[PDB]
């Protein structure tokens, strides 16, 4: 890919932060959907 | 392991992000359509009231 | 992070905006067609009055 | 922002105008066809007077 | 830049584009007002 | 604006004229067919007198 | 397009005049059509 | 008054060919459209019915 | 007009004659097809007499 | 197109004359068709 | 097309006379067809 | 009287080939068209029926 | 000329073409006379 | 005319012969098929005697 | 000469072609005479 | 008497190949045509039906 | 992409502003639609 | 004639043999299917004894 | 044209005529047998 | 113990891409298969029916 | 003849063997399928006993 | 084909011998088939 | 024999492993689909209890 | 003969092995398809017991 | 592939660790599904 | 094909021997099949 | 393939060991499946 | 040779091929014996 090592570290940090934020949003949305219309 | 950050020395970041975005959008559409067909439908279920009447 | 502004050093802005515009237009059309077929229709629901009679 | 006028340093004006014109014409045709099929039709609603009788 | 336009040309094109888009929107608004006065849908 | 005459330094006049002519002819045919399909027909409406009789 | 400024100005003048004539003809035609079969 | 410059933009030969082709196609289309209505002149038993 | 003979300095005579011949033959065939399917048919109208009897 | 200005003027004159003759023929034919089978 | 002016004149003369002969034959044929089976 | 110059524009060989092909196709087409009317000469039991 | 034929060759070809076309038309006319004598259609 | 033998200075003899042979064979097949479907059939007409029965 | 044949070759080919065509037409005529003798159609 | 020159125009090899192929195809076609008429020799129960 | 760092900063600022304006417009439109025709 | 052995100076022996073999195999298969289809079938004729029963 | 000389044409014509006549004789005999078996005309 | 040499034959990145794609497709397929049996969790009126 | 061994100076042995093997396998499959559909079937004939029942 | 004359003679001899053997086998097979199931 | 390890001097190991993996996965899917259609199905057989009730 | 080992100087061993393994796998699948459809089926024959009772 | 030996060792270690984590997650999910809806 | 004379002779010998063995196997198989299910 | 002889020996050893492990796993799985639902 | 193999390589490959083919046939025979002991078909 041509990326160096420090660039890999920075990209990994930002990628993990964004993925965790996205997962938190999904979890909140599913909590609301369960509070509205339980399915299980 | 703690040296997982080397995964970006094998996989190109740009194509990874593009594939993630496209796959997530397609999955969202597909899951919404699948849920719409069951009895969990929220549009055509006459709640709170019926509007075509 | 606070260094998110580097996302444009990987993704080309012009294609990003073109894709966003096209996707949003297609999504708007798709959601309107989906909503029309349900009981939330606003055209063929005889409100306020019926014009074909 | 106040520096939005730089959007033409990324998007080519000619193709932008051509796409806008084509999309607007297609949208106008599509909306007219959609509205014609509902009960808001203005042609085949016998107003003011029925002409085939 | 990418398109090749300068900065003054960008300013002029933005001004004219904004004026034309606003005129188009005004015409659409007037037409929709007339259509609502004829055949209310909502 | 008063500098609207510069639109021909972006759009080629010849293709603009050809596209305008073609689009207008196609629109005229389409609208005549659409009007023929409804009850505003002027040919097969027995006015001023039926001829196949 | 390769056009100069004077050519663009002349083309704009002629284009505007022709489009206005075409619109006047269309308006007269719809006036006659409304006088024959009112649709609205 | 300066409309004669329209031939400095549009090539005359293609203009004439397109005009001829379009006029022929339009004539055919309008004759077929009129034939299918009650304005038909062939199968309308005037002056006399010939098959019978 | 008196200067109408210059039309052959724009249109190639050979293609003009070939197109005229082909179009006239096709038009003759088409008009015969159209006329044969009406009550002006001259073959299957039992005049002077019926031969399949 | 490569045409000069005098050629453009001559072509415009002949084109307009031919178009007017064609329109005259069309209106005569339509007058005859109206005298035979009125449609409006 | 490469044609000269005299060739254009000659071709126009022959084309016109041939077209007129063809139209005369068509007119005679239509006269006969009307004398046999009137359609209008 | 100068009609013989028509062969200085049209190629003689292709003209002959086109005439031959068109005439053959026209002969076939007209024979098939006539065969399907009441002018048929084969299936009209004249001078006598052979299958029966 | 475009076809490459000279003037005398064109004249000879025109003469032979006319002769053959007239013979073909004469045969067609005779055949149609016989067909009319057999099965009148008009 | 008496100079008809020059027809072979325009038409290539080999192609003429091949086309003649192919056309004659195809025409023979076509005419033998056309006659078979009429009442002039010679195979299935029980003359001189029926063989299946 | 487009086909590349001399005048004498054209003459000889025309003679042989005419003779063969006449023989073929004679055979066809005899066959049609026999067919008419067997199964008249007109 | 000079008919032997036909091989100076037509290539013998292709002539023989075409003759062989055409004759084989014609033989197949005529046998199929005859089989479907009342001259069939297989399914005509002569001299005796075998599946009976 | 070839963009420098200051260009990236400016583009991010304008992109964020435009996306927030678009989201505000969508939120207002959905508020009006809920006030008219409640679906949940 | 007695000089028929020159037929191999025109026809290539290898292709002749390949064509003969292929044609004979195809003909054998085709004649076998044709004979099976007719009344001379030897398999499904219950001779000498009826199996499947 | 095809490359054959003037004597090769004569030899080929002789052999072709002989073979065609033999083939036609075989066809005639076969049709005679078929006529004695199944008269069709 | 020398199994780690398997990466001297197989390209790591293609292996990872194939694994990811295959696992996603398998997950979708197995969810489709289960959805069509009596183990369905959506249209089984538990805990309560909502279209009523 | 005693000089038949020269047939390999015309036909290439490798292709001959490959064609023989392929043709024999295809013929074996075809003949087994043909025999299976007649009353000589050995699988579904209830001999020596029916297993489904 | 490039074959000489002696090669043509040899190939003709072998071809004729093989064709005659094939025809003899076919004749014997048809005799047996006629002795089993007469068809004519 | 004991010299079977030379089989990798003819067959390339990489393609061998790829083909083995692909064939095993396809066979697993095929056998699962085949078994699911018989009376050995484990999903839609109401064991231990029926859930759609 | 005793010199059969020379058959590998004509046929390439690698393609021979690939063809053998592919043909054997295809044959195994085909024979299982054929056998499963007859009355020798082992899956759907209610032996030892019926599970979808 | 061009990889060295130490790189192969490191990649194998990380691959095994990730595969084991994925399998543990799958096992936990299947345990939860079994406590919810037993199929066997 | 490029084969010499001795190679052709050896190939012919082996080919004949193998074809005869194959035909013997076929004959035995049809003998057994006739002893099981006589078709003729 | 380009492989040497020692590499062939090593690959054969590892391939055989892995194939035997896979077969053992398949055998255990089939034993469990037979203990659940006998098919023969 | 066409394949490029020498004579000793041909002999070795023939020996190994025959051994493997015989082992495969033995396994097939045992499997068919078991299948006959379960469900006789002939
Ligand atoms: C009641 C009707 C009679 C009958 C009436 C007649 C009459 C009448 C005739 C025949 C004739 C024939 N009949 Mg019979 N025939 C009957 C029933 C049959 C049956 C059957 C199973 O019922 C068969 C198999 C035949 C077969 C035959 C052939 C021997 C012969 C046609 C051969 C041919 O066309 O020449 C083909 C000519 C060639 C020159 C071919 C040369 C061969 C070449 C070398 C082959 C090379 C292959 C080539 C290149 C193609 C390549 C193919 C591709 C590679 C795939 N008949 C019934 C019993 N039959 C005809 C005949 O006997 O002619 C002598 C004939 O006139
Ligand atoms: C009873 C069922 C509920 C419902 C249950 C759920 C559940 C559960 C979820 C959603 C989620 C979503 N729903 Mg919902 N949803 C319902 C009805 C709708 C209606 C409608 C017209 O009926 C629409 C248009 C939507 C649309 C949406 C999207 C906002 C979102 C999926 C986006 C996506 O796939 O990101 C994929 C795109 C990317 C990964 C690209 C990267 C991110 C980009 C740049 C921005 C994406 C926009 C972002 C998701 C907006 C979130 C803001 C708020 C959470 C709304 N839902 C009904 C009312 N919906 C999901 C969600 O909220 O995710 C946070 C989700 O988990
Ligand atoms: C009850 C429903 C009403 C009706 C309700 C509306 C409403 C509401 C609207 C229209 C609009 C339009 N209607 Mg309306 N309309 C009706 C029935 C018709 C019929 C018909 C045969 O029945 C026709 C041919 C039309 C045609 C039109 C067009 C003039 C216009 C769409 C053009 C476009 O898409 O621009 C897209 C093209 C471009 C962007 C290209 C750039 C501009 C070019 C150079 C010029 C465009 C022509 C311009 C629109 C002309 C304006 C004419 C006047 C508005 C009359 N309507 C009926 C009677 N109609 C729209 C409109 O008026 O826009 C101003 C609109 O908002
Ligand atoms: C009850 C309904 C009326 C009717 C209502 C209308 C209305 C309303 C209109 C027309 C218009 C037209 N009608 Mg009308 N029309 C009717 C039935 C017909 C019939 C028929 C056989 O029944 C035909 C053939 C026509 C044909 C026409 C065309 C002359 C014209 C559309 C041309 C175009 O699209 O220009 C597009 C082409 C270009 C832009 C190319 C550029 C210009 C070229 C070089 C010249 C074009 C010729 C010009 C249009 C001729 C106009 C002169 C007169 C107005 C006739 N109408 C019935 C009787 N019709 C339109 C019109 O008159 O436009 C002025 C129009 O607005
Ligand atoms: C009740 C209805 C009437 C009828 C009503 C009309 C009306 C109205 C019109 C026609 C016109 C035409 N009709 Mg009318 N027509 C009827 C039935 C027919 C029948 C038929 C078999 O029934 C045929 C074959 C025709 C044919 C024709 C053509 C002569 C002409 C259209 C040609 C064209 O498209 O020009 C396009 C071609 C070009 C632009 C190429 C250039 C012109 C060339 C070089 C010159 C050729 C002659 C030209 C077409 C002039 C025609 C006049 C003739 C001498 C009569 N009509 C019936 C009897 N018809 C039109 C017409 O007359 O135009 C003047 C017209 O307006
Ligand atoms: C009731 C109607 C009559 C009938 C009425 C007519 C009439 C009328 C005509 C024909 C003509 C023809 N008919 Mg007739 N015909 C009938 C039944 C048949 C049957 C049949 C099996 O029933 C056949 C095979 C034919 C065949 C023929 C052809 C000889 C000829 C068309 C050839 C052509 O298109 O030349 C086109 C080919 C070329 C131009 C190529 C150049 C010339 C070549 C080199 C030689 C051609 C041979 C020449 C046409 C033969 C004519 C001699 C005699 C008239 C037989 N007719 C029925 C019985 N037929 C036409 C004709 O006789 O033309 C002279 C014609 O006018
Ligand atoms: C009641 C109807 C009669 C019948 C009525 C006629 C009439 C009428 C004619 C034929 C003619 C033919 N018929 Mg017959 N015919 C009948 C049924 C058949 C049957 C069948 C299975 O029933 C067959 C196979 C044929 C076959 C034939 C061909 C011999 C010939 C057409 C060949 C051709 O197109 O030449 C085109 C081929 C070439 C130009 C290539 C060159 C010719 C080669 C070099 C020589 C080959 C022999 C040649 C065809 C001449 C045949 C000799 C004898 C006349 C048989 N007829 C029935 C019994 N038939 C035509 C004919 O006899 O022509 C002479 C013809 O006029
Ligand atoms: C009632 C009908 C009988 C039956 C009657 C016959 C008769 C008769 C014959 C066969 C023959 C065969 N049968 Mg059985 N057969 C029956 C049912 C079956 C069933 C089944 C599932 O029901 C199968 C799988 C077979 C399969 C076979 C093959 C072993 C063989 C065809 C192979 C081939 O085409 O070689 C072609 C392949 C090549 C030429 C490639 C070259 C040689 C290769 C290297 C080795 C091939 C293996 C060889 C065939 C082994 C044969 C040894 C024993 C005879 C088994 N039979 C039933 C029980 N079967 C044929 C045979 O035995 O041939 C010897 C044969 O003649
Ligand atoms: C009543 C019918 C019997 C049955 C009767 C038979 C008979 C008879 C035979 C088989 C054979 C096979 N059967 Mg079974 N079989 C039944 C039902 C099944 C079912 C199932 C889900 O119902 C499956 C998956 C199988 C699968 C199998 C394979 C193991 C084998 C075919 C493999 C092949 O094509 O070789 C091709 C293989 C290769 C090309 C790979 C080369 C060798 C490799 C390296 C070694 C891998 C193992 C190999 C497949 C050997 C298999 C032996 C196993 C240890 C059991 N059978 C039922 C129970 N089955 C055949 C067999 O056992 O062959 C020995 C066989 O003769
Ligand atoms: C270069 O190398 C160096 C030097 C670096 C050393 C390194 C070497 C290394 C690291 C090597 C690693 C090797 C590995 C990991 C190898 C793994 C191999 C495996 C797992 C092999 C497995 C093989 C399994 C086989 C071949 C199974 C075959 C089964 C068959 C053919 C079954 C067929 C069944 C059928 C057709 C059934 C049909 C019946 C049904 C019922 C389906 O019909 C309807
Ligand atoms: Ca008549
Ligand atoms: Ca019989």
């Amino acid at each position: 890919t041509g990326l160096t090592d420090d660039e890999a570290k920075e990209f990994h940090a930002i990628f993990m932060q964004s993925m965790y934020a996205w997962f938190g949003l999904v979890v909140i949305a599913h909590l609301l959907a369960w509070l509205y219309r339980p399915w299980l | 392991n703690a040296n997982l950050y080397k995964i970006w020395l094998i996989l190109d970041p740009r194509r990874v992000l593009v594939s993630i975005v496209a796959f997530q959008i397609v999955l969202g559409l597909l899951i919404h359509m699948i849920v719409l067909s069951t009895d969990l439908n929220w549009l055509d279920d006459n709640i709170p009231v019926s509007y075509q009447a």
